[PDB]
């Protein structure tokens, strides 16, 4: 859980 | 194979010309004075600086500048990076790794393209702060300015282009020798296949410079040296001055980061 995975997923 | 790779080349500037709005082509326009567009604002000095405030402590304020577009631009390089063929059905926390220990690498390469000898572009290319407005910068944060221009200089001698630049940064992105990677030989055999895209541009586009993909490959390696003294000056900043916030962004990529 964390913030680059987050920008990471969007599509 | 060679018709391949040079598609590969082209999907890559293309997908770059997306993630980045000031290309090093944009950026050489405004530079050199080429472009139909009003010239950038010039900052170099306090009073320029307070003049320009609508159009683009004061060091305290200019390092916080710098925090706001590295966030914007780690953003940009994420979705970059996701249009890498191969990079988004990596290991999630794979892809995570690789953007904590790329992204500063690939910023010092793309702040680069937006700096001379003399200054770098900012806020989209509508201001120019100086070099030395940037070095007088009272300690410790002159220091942390300096560095970037003294890549710059160098890196900016071998005359690379977008094209040759998008390449690059993919290769710098897939680097399987990041600590912590999980599964190591997807991201190789990735980087592998953008390392002969790269190798290939760069005959092509630089016919002449026979030594260019050579000095490139070390220049991949000087970058981490670089980073870390980046990360350094950042303690000699982030430890002693005492009202200084790192962005959540910025705090979480430097966390365990070595
Ligand atoms: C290895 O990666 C690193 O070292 C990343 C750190 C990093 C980022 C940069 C790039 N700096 C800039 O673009 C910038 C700027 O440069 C001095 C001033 C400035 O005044 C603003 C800037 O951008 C801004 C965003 C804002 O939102 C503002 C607001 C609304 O307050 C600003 O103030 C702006 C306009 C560097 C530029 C030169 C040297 C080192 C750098 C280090």
């Amino acid at each position: 859980p964390s913030l680059l995975k987050k920008l990471l997923l969007a599509p | 194979e060679s018709a391949d790779l040079r598609a590969l080349a082209k999907h890559l500037y293309d997908s770059y010309i997306k993630s980045f709005p000031l290309t090093k082509a944009k950026a050489r326009a405004i530079l050199t004075g080429k472009t139909t567009d009003k010239s950038p604002f010039v900052i170099y000095d306090m009073n320029s600086l307070m003049m320009g405030e609508d159009k683009i402590e004061v060091a305290i304020r200019i390092f916080q500048g710098c925090q706001f577009r590295s966030v914007e631009a780690v953003q940009e390089i994420t979705e970059y990076a996701k249009s890498i063929p191969g990079f988004v059905n990596l290991d999630l926390n794979d892809q995570v790794t690789l953007l904590k220990y790329g992204v500063h690498e690939i910023i010092y390469t793309m702040l680069a393209s937006l700096m001379n000898k003399d200054g770098v572009l900012i806020s989209e290319g509508q201001g120019f702060m100086t070099r030395e407005f940037l070095k007088s910068l009272r300690k410790p944060f002159g220091d942390f300015m300096e560095p970037k221009f003294e890549f710059a200089v160098k890196f900016n001698a071998l005359e690379l282009d977008d094209s040759d630049l998008a390449i690059f940064i993919a290769v710098i992105i897939l680097s399987g020798d990041r600590p912590g990677l999980l599964n190591v030989k997807p991201i190789e055999d990735i980087q592998d296949n953008l390392l002969q895209a790269l190798e290939l541009q760069l005959k092509l586009n630089h016919p002449e410079s026979s030594q260019l993909f050579a000095k490139l490959l070390q220049k991949m390696t000087d970058l981490r040296q670089i980073v870390t003294e980046h990360v350094q000056l950042l303690q000699v900043i982030k430890k002693t001055e005492t009202d200084m916030s790192l962005h959540p962004l910025l705090q979480e990529i430097y966390k365990d980061l070595y």
